[PDB]
């Protein structure tokens, strides 16, 4: 198999970036993607050039930290998996594959691959959590939860934080992401006294944070690695009208360090 | 000499009595004090989060981009806790005599009772923060058996226990940074530990987004920063794990303790060459309804299911005919390796066994098998390529956890003063083998209920200040720092840092794995220092200081390695007996079991830096059994 | 569905006077099959309204009760049963005089499992 | 003989000292064995019910027509329990002196 | 409640006509003997709830028994039957064993024998002359 590659190559966040082409002779359509990144890095070693940078921890689709965007397609061509999940038996020879980066306002770009996703974790510093201290917890089995209420909060919970919902919709919004911690913190008894505000806080976040607006187009579950339904979104909006309807106002955004 | 500080009476009551015994320093005193948490796993993240709850000004760092990126992110199994809610037998007292029988009668017995007392809470806690464990139909908790367990007594959430674990405790880490009290710094990491008048007063730390070095100070530094699996090239844990901190710190002063107690686990997936640097861990119950096996002929390139019965070599069934064919993983893994290294391998790269579920597909059905393991299947041929069904899996065990680390008291406090390691970074109580489901509760216990204790009644002794960033120490400390950078910059020899890296993980897995002999512990630790200069002399780390370069940070993760391992060996050579995962050739029982010597053995070696890497001196702590005795 | 030795303590969760008494007046039912052969359908409609106004005015039914009366309703349809034509010979003639206000909760717990989409499951097959 | 096999120690501790002691059989294990039960009374009901959870092969038999027709449906008296819910100064070594008593010191003091 | 009862059993109300009462056996302690694991003397054979003779000693307490039942079936048997369970080996035994058509046989032979008596007195007389 022989790969011709176009990568993203951007030296920091304020020189701009271009493309640049790579011819890769001996690929194994065993190896991964990743695996294959990491040849052609070592490769340019060996030459004398600068090797990629590429944002990559578990390499088991758990983590979230690898962020790719793959044939125009982020996490590949393929749905429901992530960068690193991603073989190259699924590709064809001679084929040429394009990678690049997140690209958006609220997503900073450090690297040829690597960008800032701090803005998740500031979304989720505005009230995504529940008050409880340690120590004053009561017993685990003190309120019942119906498995149905269990079993949608853990597929709402189950997001990696990848940030690919970002980077495929079109007007670069977050609010999958808002949407599933929303309704995985919202389904349980345990954050039923603090939701109404909790969303608002986040929604505030997001738009504080330089998100965009969602036109419920539908990339983002098309695109989500863990295939998080859209109706986490129209929770959120529930949800959001009902903190409408009882005068909560959204508190101060949280101003980064 | 090393003073455990375990408390005294019985054993039910230690705890408390201790608690009683310890200082207190008052809220309103609290705020004047800085304490640095190195680590955002969930000892450390749980950590930072109760001190930031107590009062405390909390510093959390992690090179990752997010702290909910940290390892133990993806603890597949559950979490123990004595709760007895199945009704089967399960107690406090029970789980202490499983944990201490499990780690072979190498450990503490007070540390291992006050885990087992305080998982309860620990399962508490994590309900209340809106973990959403698995529940029955009637609202209650769920719990499964661990593949072995004689008590179902594990709380699970789908298979991704540790990842809303992780998230649990990052929540609450994410909710301490909004009130302001805890500061947190991604992408950073250690790089030094600055010790003042005999007391780890600072660290030296370096961002890898704009390579500059920094200097923090406080009252009282904590090192939650995971296991040292890494050592061997080919492991089940992240990319990034590394035992630079650890290294660090024992090198200041610290105490290392049983570095050559490895954990590994027998069902990983084998690597497609020399390219792949990670196995993938599937589970435990994978060789229940499966038979292990390899081609009598080496040759043989024909499709495996269509290889016959007779013509396969059904080795773990020819050998070791008892046990139900129900052999220890470290038998199997043992035997695997012995048949992967005679050149009778199945994978691509010569490396893996056969396991065929063709048998269990025709005995059992295949509805039920599906049910029983297809996200596994599935994600086996995501990997691979491979149906599990209709083609044999290949797998090959591989290195998982590291039981070793920096030897802690009771309080968690290592050798050196204000110096507190929890999580996976100390020897903590595991002893010579970790058991299920145990290491996230451990992780989760230092956390919550053990840390804030202890560091309180070392704080309440203490004034709070005094030392600024601008003391000698501090500015020594960043100009090795510095020093050693460019030295590893300026080498810019021919071999890369993987090849070294893959070099000294080869050797360890063939000398120091789990066949363990006297000769070639010997031959390891020869070979060592000549790679050790052949790196300092030979690699090629291209890139700046300042800019985002992760071959530097590999190449100081390869040197602390190449460092470990000598002492890793050493302290393999020296333990003259099997027990748990140390396992010694020339120990053993003729049925293959580890053989033990509590007469001459029992006790924790301890390993003092004495400034040369071959001759590090040795202390041991005796351990006394009152309550279990040693079978 | 509540397992032996996972029970919480007993005061954990307050039930009102009323709710338990209503729970109660619709569970002391013995199960003597009156209802069927004196109601012309010769329909189990008294019972399993009983049954299913007992588990749901109480809290710990609360988690399963649109699923429960669903599959109770279906299990009585395979069962062999007739339909309710409201004529109202079974409360004149239970025993325990149970009134119709439990068939109209069970009414309206199926009316509302309907509304959220509630499959039956498979039905009870006897041995 | 008859030996009573009842533990040793504190009266308090007996019976978790006893649970420590026994044996258990592995969940994996307890589908391969059969255990009948004959009675379908309250104490048959609850242990087949809790055996079946458990995951034995249970096997409950009853002459009635239907597992709800035992006696046991005819109490109209309540359960007594060591709760000390009235705050009247009831406890578990209270209750278990009162039953004592009432049995004429006929009866072992661990059951 | 009671007397509601006393007036549908009796037919006279007692309210105004005074109630008529005599004493009748309502319970047995005693039963077959077990130790503290619920094991009779012989060995697999666990006997639970009023067949025992338990822990009453001669005389039970009110709202004793169905408590006494509750903690065999519940928190009590699955431990002793797990502690016996855990010592043997499962199965071994079909119905195939001579033992099994021993017992089978005596019971269809005390059967014939019972309904080949065919006397005169009724079975109600005898249990009345019993009692
Ligand atoms: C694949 C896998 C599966 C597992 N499954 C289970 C299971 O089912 N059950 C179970 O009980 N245990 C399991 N474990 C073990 C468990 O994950 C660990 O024992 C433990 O929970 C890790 O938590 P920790 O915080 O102590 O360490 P980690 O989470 O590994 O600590 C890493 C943290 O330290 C920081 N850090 C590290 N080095 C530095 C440095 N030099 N400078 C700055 N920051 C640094 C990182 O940024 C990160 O925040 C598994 C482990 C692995 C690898
Ligand atoms: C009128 C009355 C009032 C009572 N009030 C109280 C009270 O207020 N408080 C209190 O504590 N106790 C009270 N008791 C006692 C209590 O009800 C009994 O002790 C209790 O029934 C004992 O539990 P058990 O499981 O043996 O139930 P039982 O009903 O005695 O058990 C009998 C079961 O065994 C089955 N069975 C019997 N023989 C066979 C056979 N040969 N083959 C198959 N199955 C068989 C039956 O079908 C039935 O399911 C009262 C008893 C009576 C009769
Ligand atoms: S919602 Fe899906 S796509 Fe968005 S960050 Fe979470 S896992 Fe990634
Ligand atoms: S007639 Fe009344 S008591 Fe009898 S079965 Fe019907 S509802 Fe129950
Ligand atoms: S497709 Fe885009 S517009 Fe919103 S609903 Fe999804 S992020
Ligand atoms: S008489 Fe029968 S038809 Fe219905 S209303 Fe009563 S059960
Ligand atoms: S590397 Fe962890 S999700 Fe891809």
């Amino acid at each position: 198999m022989k790969i011709t590659l176009k990568i993203w190559r951007q030296k920091n966040r304020n020189t701009p970036g271009e493309f640049k082409t790579y011819v890769m002779d001996n690929v194994n359509p065993d190896m991964s993607f990743l695996e294959m990144l990491d040849v052609l890095n070592e490769d340019l070693m060996s030459r004398g050039e600068e090797p990629v940078a590429f944002d990559h921890d578990c390499r088991e689709g758990i983590c979230g930290m690898c962020s790719l965007m793959i044939n125009g397609v982020a996490h590949g061509p393929k749905n429901a998996i992530t960068t690193c999940q991603l073989h190259m038996r699924s590709f064809k020879d001679g084929d040429t594959i394009t990678v690049e980066p997140w690209r958006a306002s609220a997503f900073p770009i450090l690297k040829d691959l690597v960008v800032d996703r701090s803005a998740f974790d500031r979304i989720i510093q505005a009230g995504g959590y529940i008050s409880v201290s340690t120590g004053s917890a009561p017993d685990a089995n003190t309120i019942p939860v119906s498995k149905v209420a269990a079993d949608r909060a853990m597929d709402a919970a189950a997001c990696i934080g990848c940030g690919a919902c970002v980077a495929a919709c079109p007007n670069g919004s977050a609010m999958l992401f808002t949407a599933a911690k929303v309704t995985h913190l919202a389904l349980l008894p345990q954050g039923q006294p603090e939701r109404y505000q909790r969303v608002v806080n986040m929604v505030a976040q997001a738009d504080f944070e330089g998100f965009g607006n969602c036109t419920n187009i539908g990339e983002c579950a098309a695109v989500c690695p863990k295939e998080i339904s859209l109706e986490t979104i129209a929770q959120l909006n529930r949800d959001l009208v009902m903190a409408a309807l009882r005068g909560i106002e959204p508190n101060t955004p949280i101003v980064p360090a | 000499v090393l003073d455990s500080k375990v408390p005294t009476g019985p054993i039910e009551q230690r705890w408390d009595k201790h608690r009683f015994e310890m200082k207190l320093v008052n809220p309103a005193n609290r705020r004047k004090y800085t304490i640095i948490v190195v680590g955002s796993g969930l000892a450390g993240a749980s950590a930072a989060a109760t001190l930031g709850e107590a009062g405390y000004n909390v510093l959390c760092f992690c090179y990752q981009d997010s702290p909910r990126r940290a390892h133990s992110i993806a603890a597949q199994g559950g979490i123990n806790a004595a709760k007895n809610y199945r009704n089967d037998g399960d107690s406090i007292y029970r789980l202490f005599y499983d944990t201490v029988k499990g780690g072979d009668f190498r450990a503490r017995e007070s540390n291992v009772y006050r885990l087992a007392q305080v998982s309860v809470n620990i399962i508490d806690q994590c309900v209340a923060q809106g973990v959403p464990f698995a529940r029955e139909y009637g609202g209650l908790l769920d719990n499964r058996s661990f593949g072995g367990a004689q008590v179902a007594r594990t709380f699970y959430a789908r298979g991704q226990t540790g990842q809303q674990l992780l998230l649990g405790a990052y929540q609450a880490l994410s909710r301490q940074i909004a009130a302001g009290t805890v500061k947190m710094f991604p992408r950073t990491e250690m790089l030094d530990l600055v010790v003042v008048d005999g007391r780890a007063r600072g660290i030296i730390t370096r961002d890898m987004v704009t390579g500059k070095i920094t200097r923090y100070a406080a009252d009282a530094v904590v090192l939650a920063t995971g296991g040292y699996g890494n050592v061997f090239y080919l492991s089940t844990n992240a990319k990034g794990c590394n035992a630079t901190a650890i290294w660090r710190a024992h090198r200041r002063g610290a105490f290392f303790g049983n570095p050559c107690f490895t954990q590994i686990h027998p069902t990983c997936i084998p690597v497609s060459g020399e390219y792949q640097s990670k196995l993938t861990l599937m589970s435990e119950s994978l060789r229940n309804d499966g038979r292990i096996w390899v081609p009598k002929k080496k040759g043989d390139t024909r499709r495996p299911q269509d290889i016959p019965e007779s013509e396969r070599d059904y080795y773990l069934e020819e050998r070791y005919p008892s046990f139900g064919n129900l052999v220890p993983r470290d038998i199997a893994s043992r035997a695997a390796k012995q048949v992967c290294d005679e050149g009778r391998g199945v994978g691509p790269g010569g490396l893996g066994v056969y396991l065929d579920f063709a048998d269990a597909i025709k005995r059992l059905g295949r509805q039920k098998i599906a049910e029983r393991y297809g996200n596994l299947f599935d994600m086996y041929k995501q990997i691979t390529g491979e149906d599990p069904y209709e083609t044999p899996m290949r797998i090959y065990p591989a290195v998982h956890y590291t039981m070793g680390g920096l030897w802690v008291d009771y309080n968690l406090q290592s050798t050196i003063p204000g110096l507190f390691v929890i999580g996976e970074a100390n020897f903590s109580d595991h002893g010579a083998n970790r058991l299920g489901a145990s290491a996230l509760m451990q992780g989760l216990a230092d956390g919550y209920f053990i840390l804030p204790y202890t560091i309180a009644n070392f704080l309440a002794q203490v004034k709070p200040g005094g030392v600024s960033i601008d003391r000698p120490e501090f500015a020594e400390a960043e100009a090795e720092i510095n020093q050693r950078i460019q030295r590893l910059l300026s080498i810019r020899g021919k071999r890369t840092v993987d090849s070294f890296h893959r070099e000294l993980g080869k050797l360890m897995w063939d000398k120091c794995g789990m066949a363990r002999n006297a000769a070639g512990l010997r031959e390891a630790l020869q070979r060592i220092p000549e790679i050790r200069a052949e790196f300092w002399e030979n690699v090629n780390v291209p890139g700046e200081a300042n800019d985002l370069n992760q071959a530097l940070e590999k190449a100081g993760r390869v040197a602390d390695f190449l460092e470990l391992a000598e002492l890793m060996c050493l302290d393999a050579l020296h333990r003259e007996e099997s027990c748990g995962g140390h396992f010694r050739e020339e120990y053993q029982t003729p049925d293959g079991e580890a053989l033990r010597n509590d007469e001459q053995f029992s006790y924790v070696a301890a390993w003092e830096f004495t400034g040369d890497l071959a001759k590090p001196r040795l202390h041991k702590e005796p351990l006394v059994f009152e309550y279990v005795k040693p079978t």
